[PDB]
């Protein structure tokens, strides 16, 4: 098993997650338009999203437990997919944050 | 009127009592068959004939509690059932290792009878008893792994446990029935 | 069972009720027999009472608000890590109360989640019940996080294993 | 050397699998019961090890720092054999020793006791935080990315000095994602 | 070759105390594990108690003959036989007395219900009828004087079925039990109507879990954990037995 | 509030259940909670007086089709709850007394109510009625551990002198030891005079 061979599938699964729970797309676009307005109007929101980890569990438990137990192999594809989502919005690497129900962690 | 711990299961002693009612093959060391050229057994729970017609080292079959009562004295030797030998137990171990899902078809009394005969008839085995104890231990350990795998699939509906021993069942009974009962109660509560 | 003591105790736990009518004289539930209860009064009542006032009315006399023990917070905590969760600290009778709540309001989601919780905890409970001395701290911690329902199942199971081990090894 | 190590390991596997008193296989049962509650260790009474085969205890007491790792390895193999179905993972089990040998008071321990098993008593005056020690290092060469791994046993270790087939003067680095670690604590006994 | 096994069979063909003890063992094993109070084997128990009396009198007579060839071993087997047999009857009766303790009000309901297909004197022994009646009266007197004297006339009934919780405890009919699928008590698989072929051509019974609307094939000679109600009539006909 | 004393009483019930369930012997059951029971019974009498007051005032007619219906239903439910708590407590102590009857008396009295004392007497009379009737050939009050051995060694734990049995005697000399039929000494093992197996 080598991580690179599964990176693409992990990317598209997190992309499907972000497409499903569209509140994260709305958050990305809200940050972008806030920053664009404040850049032009002459203070800046960061390129960071807090995902409810419960949403990622209810979507795909395997990927969720991947984020929890093997983040070194699961956060980079998730952040790549998020950066690609931000790129897909109209006109820098985006980062992730987590909330909820960590259990034994 | 029935103790709390006997309410819905058998004690291990009761399991032994059940197993003790099985017939077993013995070599008598007394002669009771009278020649043509005195007390008879006169039982009511089991067949009287074999005990009344014993001859020394003509092997014959009697109920196990009588065989043990005779083997408490020197007056008998209890022949091990064919499965309780090194080669046969090794075949069952290989079956258990080869078929992860199934339990091997050891007889339902196997742990109980192994315990009984290793303690009360330690000198009657053709095989060295330390190897038989070792292989009985191998079997119980492997079967316990399979039990743990099985408990991952408890249901509100039913379960199947093809060749599990009477003692293994009785050990698990006040857990499996309780958990499947509570899964049923959760499930049926949801129905309109 | 009618005389099942752990059921009598579970019925004694309290749930959030919202009254749907202005009713004189019931103010003793609000600790004063001389005043009415009013519509949209929000009050905690024992389940043996709240179960009934939520069905008799027509609009029933009480609506039962979602209790915290079945809130989205607790359900998410259940759905991540069933064995690590301290159900006893959530509610000592959580399974009996979940069964009663599922029966009172037919709710497939909660029935599934509570079934999943019970099964996944039953595995760990059987592991600690099966392990015997020849108490271990890893067992001693886990038995704190068990409900009274689960403590009963544990004692019965562990006693069965211990009795079997006793019989096998002592002549 | 590893032929003799294999024979030592097999001897300990037989000690776990065969040692029995009054119809109970106490070490098989203890190992299983420990595995169920997920503590991966075994407590061995050295009276039983002596009683089983005093040659084994002679090997152990002659040089415990080489023999204890082999005993731990034997415990892992039996652990798998009694808890995982053969042909349908666990860490390296800690060996814990119980003993009734004559105590040496703390002030008498000196150069003659170096590398010997020792029994003593005292009062713990301090307990440090849980430092992390490697059991297994994943390793690779900084230049040619030759990849290997080093298993470590904590009885007295290093990285290799130069690459195992130019790679520069001191070439190896650790890969922490596939390396494995354990808790280590310091106590001060008075 | 021409098969002849039936010809050989028609040539070869040319109650017992042991079966009674085996039926007692079956009754005891089924009673201990079932939630319901099973019907009493009236005739079997009459015969067993007769045999215990006669065997005791025999052992007495032989002991007198010894006191007033002389091998003690058969007497020892007779003595410990009667001890083992009396243990089985004792355990069986004590168990179903405990069940009567649990279901005293439900059994009273079956007695009161004129529409019932079960009469209490089918289900219970004469001694169990005595025990049920007088234990019910004595417990009822205790709680009447202690407690129910002080309740209003709305609430003095001890068998209130309409209250906020039902006072009558009944058997948990869908309680899970272990069973071994005997098949018919005869070897005549061809004679059993419920028996049928499973996949792989091995016999079975199909039973329906009514809540789940699901069929399950109880194949002969294998062990299942089943809701008691779902198997209840197969158990009534000895096609399965509780482990 | 009207449910509380019932909850106190059934918490008492649960604690005495655990007390009995932790040991192999019959633990002597704790004191009968006369005070909490009297407080509950007085509370029930007050709830009865409230129903009487209300069913009087249904002649005066205040909003009775709902309001009197509600007050009546609530106080009725309070009485049902208090009955359930009282009967749960009494049924547990009944169960433990039945257990003790079969274990010993059918072969600490201050802690019972007088109803419970005469109940225990009547229940022992019932057990003896069973083992004295038909089925008499089985000592129905005997043990439920299966007979594993017919002959046993027994060590005399307390002195009792010369006693006869069916065809002989035992002189129960302190710290003597017999080898004897178990069925001839079982009564003395139950009565605590003989030690082994
Ligand atoms: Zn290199």
């Amino acid at each position: 098993f080598a991580p690179d061979a599964v990176f693409g599938d992990r990317v598209r699964r997190f992309q499907e997650f972000l497409d499903t729970f569209t509140s994260y797309r709305d958050s990305v676009r809200s940050i972008q338009v806030y920053n664009s307005n404040n850049a032009a109007n002459y203070n800046i929101l960061p390129h960071r999203i807090i995902i409810s980890l419960d949403d990622l569990r209810e979507f795909d438990r395997s990927f969720w437990s991947g984020i929890l137990v093997e983040p070194a192999y699961f956060i980079p594809p998730a952040e790549k997919a998020l950066t690609d989502l931000a790129d897909s919005m109209d006109d820098h690497p985006w980062k992730l944050s987590f909330k909820g129900s960590f259990g034994a962690h | 009127s029935l103790p709390a711990h006997l309410q819905q299961t058998f004690s291990p002693e009761e399991i032994q009592f059940i197993v003790e009612n099985e017939p077993i093959k013995i070599f008598p060391r007394i002669t009771t068959r009278q020649k043509i050229r005195h007390t008879r057994w006169q039982l009511i729970t089991t067949d009287d004939k074999a005990l009344n017609n014993m001859v020394a080292m003509r092997s014959t079959e009697v109920v196990l509690w009588i065989a043990l009562l005779l083997k408490q004295q020197s007056k008998c030797s209890i022949v091990a059932p064919q499965w309780l030998t090194t080669k046969e137990l090794d075949r069952k171990i290989q079956y258990e290792k080869t078929h992860p899902d199934r339990f091997s078809e050891l007889p339902w009394n196997w742990l109980v009878l192994a315990r009984i005969l290793f303690n009360k008839a330690k000198d009657d085995f053709h095989d060295p008893i330390h190897e038989l104890r070792g292989k009985i231990q191998d079997l119980r350990e492997i079967r316990q792994i399979k039990v743990l795998k099985g408990l991952k699939y408890l249901n509100e509906s039913h379960l199947q446990l093809d060749n599990l021993s009477l003692l293994e069942i009785n050990e698990l009974r006040p857990f499996i029935t309780e958990i499947m009962d509570k899964l049923r109660e959760i499930h049926t509560a949801s129905l309109t | 069972g009618y005389y099942d003591i752990d059921d009598v105790l579970a019925d004694g736990t309290e749930f959030p009720c919202k009254f749907q009518y202005d009713i004189p004289g019931l103010g003793y539930l609000e600790n004063n027999p001389g005043r009415p209860i009013t519509k949209n009064t929000k009050l905690n009542l024992p389940l043996w009472l709240a179960r009934i006032l939520a069905i008799v009315g027509p609009v029933p006399f009480v609506e039962l608000l979602p209790p915290d023990m079945f809130s989205t917070k607790v359900m998410n905590a259940i759905k991540t890590d069933p064995v690590a969760l301290d159900l006893h600290s959530i509610n000592s009778h959580f399974f009996s109360l979940a069964i009663k709540w599922i029966m009172l309001f037919s709710e497939k989601e909660l029935a599934n989640v509570v079934s999943e919780l019970l099964l996944q905890r039953a595995q760990e409970l059987n592991h600690h019940a099966s392990s015997l001395s020849i108490t271990n701290i890893a067992t001693s911690t886990f038995l704190l996080k068990l409900e009274e329902m689960e403590k009963e199942i544990y004692k019965k199971s562990h006693e069965s294993y211990k009795d079997t081990k006793r019989w096998m090894f002592k002549k | 050397n590893d032929d003799d190590n294999t024979e030592i390991i097999k001897s300990f596997k037989n000690f776990i699998l065969e040692f029995r008193l009054d119809s109970q296989f106490i070490y098989r049962d203890q190992l299983r019961n420990n595995i169920l509650v997920k503590n991966y260790s075994l407590t061995v009474n050295m009276e039983h090890l002596i009683g089983y085969n005093e040659d084994i205890y002679k090997k152990l007491s002659d040089e415990p720092s080489d023999i204890i790792p082999l005993f731990e390895t034997a415990i892992t193999q039996v652990a798998k054999r009694i808890s995982i179905l053969s042909r349908a993972s666990l860490p390296t089990f800690q060996l814990i020793l119980n003993s009734n040998a004559n105590q040496i008071p703390l002030r008498d321990l000196d150069s003659e006791h170096v590398s010997k098993i020792v029994r003593l008593s005292g009062i713990i005056i301090s307990t440090s935080v849980l430092s992390s020690r490697a059991t297994y290092l994943s390793i690779m060469c900084r230049n040619c990315r030759h990849t290997t791994s080093i298993t470590i046993n904590n009885f007295n270790v290093s990285l290799p000095r130069s690459c195992l087939s130019n790679c520069g003067p001191d070439p190896y680095i650790i890969i922490h994602e596939s390396s494995k670690f354990i808790d280590q604590q310091f106590l001060k006994l008075q | 070759d021409i098969n002849i096994d039936d010809i050989l069979a028609e040539l070869d063909k040319e109650v017992s105390p042991q079966q009674d003890f085996s039926d007692l063992m079956k009754s005891w094993k089924n009673e201990r594990c079932s939630p319901e109070l099973l019907p009493y084997p009236h005739q079997l128990m009459k015969r067993l108690l007769n045999r215990i009396s006669m065997q005791s009198q025999l052992i007495e007579n032989i002991s007198m003959g010894f006191l007033d060839n002389e091998s003690k071993l058969p007497l020892l087997c007779m003595e410990t036989e009667l001890e083992r047999l009396k243990f089985v009857i004792r355990s069986y009766i004590r168990c179903r007395l405990s069940k009567i303790d649990k279901f005293s009000l439900y059994l009273r309901q079956l007695n009161e219900d004129e529409n019932s297909l079960i009469s209490l004197t089918d289900l219970l022994s004469k001694d169990e009828i005595k025990y049920h009646d007088t234990h019910s009266l004595i417990w009822l007197k205790l709680v009447n004087d202690s407690i129910l004297k002080y309740m209003p006339e709305e609430l003095q009934a001890i068998n209130d079925t309409e209250g906020s919780v039902n006072m009558i405890d009944e058997p948990d009919w869908n309680k899970f039990v272990f069973i071994h699928v005997n098949g018919p008590p005869d070897g005549k698989w061809n004679e059993d109507p419920l028996l049928q072929e499973n996949e792989f051509g091995k016999p079975c019974y199909t039973v329906t879990i009514p809540d789940l609307k699901e069929e399950v094939e109880l194949t002969i000679g294998s062990i299942y954990v089943m809701r008691y109600e779902v198997i209840r009539d197969l158990l009534r006909d000895d096609k399965v037995a509780l482990i | 509030m009207y449910g509380d004393l019932g909850n106190k009483l059934v918490l008492e019930a649960k604690r005495t259940k655990q007390l009995y369930a932790r040991s192999n012997q019959d633990v002597n059951l704790p004191m009968y909670h006369e005070d909490i029971i009297r407080n509950i019974l007085k509370e029930v009498s007050n709830l009865r007086k409230n129903t009487e007051y209300l069913k009087e005032q249904q002649q005066l007619g205040m909003l009775d089709d709902k309001v009197a219906k509600c007050q009546y239903f609530v106080t009725l439910l309070c009485m049902e709850r208090n009955k359930r708590c009282l009967l749960a407590y009494q049924r547990l102590r009944t169960d433990i007394l039945d257990s003790m009857a079969w274990n010993n008396n059918g072969l600490d009295t201050n802690n019972l109510s007088h109803q419970e004392q005469e109940y225990l007497k009547e229940y022992c009379d019932l057990i003896t009625d069973l083992k004295s009737g038909d089925l008499v050939d089985i000592d129905l009050s005997g043990s439920l551990v299966p007979p594993s051995d017919v002959f046993i060694d027994v060590r005399v734990l307390k002195d009792a002198g010369e006693i006869q049995t069916e065809y002989g005697v035992f002189n129960l000399i302190k710290d003597s030891q017999f080898f004897v039929r178990q069925s001839d000494v079982e009564r003395l093992i139950q009565q605590g005079y003989l030690q082994k197996i």
